């Protein structure tokens, strides 16, 4: 159908919307923009401060929401109900160094692989982490597969084990646990570590319609 | 060709004019008499001491142009 | 209608039994027939709306008020008038047995090859979009807009309207599909769509209907079971742009070339001034040579 391209900003990423349709792409610049995928039109444009190498854009099936990863230790989150589509950015739980892979699931959630090899499940309604995943020293955790209805999962670990799990079932441990602590009144923004929206100085803010 | 008004505009729109025509454009505009007799009687008398001499103050090294 | 240069008039319903009746020279766009249809209009490739008397020779009428095409050709009820889209991004309103233009809509804003033009049930308030992502609903003679029915960000759009005139079935070359409720002016919603680059939404002639055409290949047979202000911004808006344009435009053209060209003629004549010089003044040029020696 089309070959989207640029004169110089090099391309890092983009994706399509599985239960609707709109194409979002980005440059090394961190510039995240939306295409009229069928007219080769940039209808939405951004210029950003946070340049990111090897960034990827996670696109929701109903793309009201988008997420950006990359070589720097940041995560950016979009919400079309607000302007700019990318309204804010925030820094990551201590120890994150960069983000290798981010993918959306059915609820308001994304799987995350960082280059500290810790995997995370982030709840974008608040922009906080629900699940935290760790393995033994190298060995390790290398990649993931999330199957949305139950989040059936294929995990490949550097430890050689092929998993064998459903995130939907693992969430039980951070449904329970948290709900027991909710009887005491524990705050999710701390439990998850909500990542606070920051300055304009490192944002990927993006206007889009 | 000639007419101050035509020339005024011609010299503005074309811009300037070429050299082979200096005689007509100028002579018309400047009312020259083409008083060749008067001129020739200036041309031939002999040595003229005021300007023998020109390269000393205006050293353009052309022995035909200073002439 | 196809890249026929003719229209194939297939026999009734089923079983091939028909032939070729010549039209023009190329692709034919959507046809419509008058109520009674003594005439069968087709938007044949002479960029005209050809009237066609059931089956006949010659032509009955054929008129081209358009510059570059007929992208639709639809006859209105209780009206002499037909209207159509084109690639000149205008919409034409013509009386076909009169072969005259009653009115025109022009850039009513369209970008490229205009898609199907539809009508109010009474053959008024015509509907058009093109490659540009917007449907305009505009009336006849009183070629005024009621709203911008923003369309798909499609390579090209497409449309049919529910027979009651209530629903704009917005289709197009991309595979998102959406339905508009004209009684409200809202988009009802974007449909699930599920792989449908619908080229037509031609409706069942009465009632619950289709959205077909596209990549899915199979005819998408639907029985839709649902089926039983911004214009003031346009008001200058865009109203003065076309005149805001105009001054300066000719001044440039004239000052550029009309003048530069007419100023060529200065040397065309001055080139010979020497012809007089040699015969104007030359008696002096000449006398001097002797008088000098």
């Amino acid at each position: 159908i089309k070959t989207l391209f640029a004169k110089a900003s090099y391309f890092a990423t983009g994706s399509l919307t599985p239960n609707g349709q709109s194409l979002i792409t980005s440059f090394q610049d961190g510039n995240v923009y939306v295409w009229n995928l069928n007219n080769f039109e940039v209808t939405a444009k951004s210029e950003v401060e946070e340049n990111m190498k090897n960034q990827k854009i996670s696109v929701s099936a109903d793309s009201s929401r988008f997420v950006i990863g990359g070589s720097t230790a940041y995560l950016y989150y979009c919400d079309i109900s607000h302007s700019p589509l990318c309204i804010s950015s925030f820094a990551l739980p201590s120890g994150s160094t960069s983000v290798k892979k981010i993918k959306f699931t059915h609820g308001n959630y994304l799987g995350i692989i960082t280059d500290n090899q810790v995997f995370y499940a982030i709840d974008s309604s608040t922009n906080q982490i629900a699940l935290e995943f760790r393995l033994p020293k190298n060995k390790g955790i290398t990649d993931f597969d999330i199957n949305p209805n139950n989040l059936e999962i294929l995990i490949v670990s550097g430890n050689g084990e092929i998993f064998k799990y459903d995130l939907q079932k693992l969430f039980i441990m951070e449904m329970n646990q948290q709900q027991r602590l909710l009887e005491r009144g524990i705050e999710s923004s701390l439990v998850y570590n909500v990542l606070k929206p920051g300055n304009q100085n490192h944002s990927l803010k993006f206007e889009s319609h | 060709f000639l007419d101050r008004e035509k020339l005024r505009e011609f010299l503005s729109r074309f811009g300037y004019f070429p050299e082979k025509h200096r005689v007509v454009v100028w002579n018309y505009l400047l009312k020259l008499p083409s008083n060749y007799e008067a001129f020739d009687n200036l041309a031939r008398k002999g040595l003229h001491p005021n300007y023998l001499n020109l390269k000393s103050t205006f050293p353009i090294q052309s022995d035909k142009l200073y002439y | 209608c196809g890249q026929d240069r003719q229209i194939r008039l297939w026999q009734n319903t089923v079983q091939s039994k028909c032939s070729i009746i010549k039209a023009h020279c190329g692709a034919i766009r959507s046809m419509s027939f008058s109520a009674d249809g003594g005439y069968l209009l087709s938007s044949s490739d002479d960029k005209t709306l050809k009237l066609w008397r059931l089956q006949d020779k010659k032509f009955m009428c054929s008129f081209a008020g358009h510059k570059n095409w007929v992208r639709s050709g639809v006859i209105s009820p209780d009206m002499r008038l037909v209207a159509s889209g084109s690639d000149d991004k205008t919409v034409m309103l013509w009386d076909l047995n009169f072969q005259k233009i009653v009115s025109k809509y022009s850039t009513s804003d369209h970008m490229d090859t205009v898609s199907q033009v539809l009508f109010h049930p009474d053959g008024t308030c015509l509907i058009s979009s093109s490659f540009d992502h917007k449907i305009k609903i505009t009336d006849i003679r009183s070629n005024k807009l009621i709203q911008h029915y923003n369309a798909h960000d499609a390579q090209v759009n497409s449309i049919s309207i529910h027979p009651t005139g209530y629903f704009l079935a917005s289709a197009g070359s991309d595979s998102k599909i959406k339905i508009w409720d004209l009684r409200q002016g809202r988009q009802i919603y974007t449909l699930y769509s599920n792989d449908k680059d619908i080229t037509t939404v031609q409706f069942n002639q009465s009632g619950d209907y289709f959205a077909t055409g596209g990549s899915q290949n199979l005819c998408m047979v639907w029985k839709t079971n649902f089926d039983q202000q911004p214009k003031l911004v346009v008001n200058n808006g865009t109203a003065t742009y076309p005149s805001n344009f105009v001054p300066k435009v000719e001044e440039e053209n004239i000052m550029t070339e009309a003048i530069a060209a007419s100023m060529q003629q200065i040397y065309s004549r001055l080139d010979t001034m020497f012809q007089y010089m040699t015969n104007l003044e030359n008696r002096v040029v000449q006398s001097e040579q002797l008088q000098k020696s």
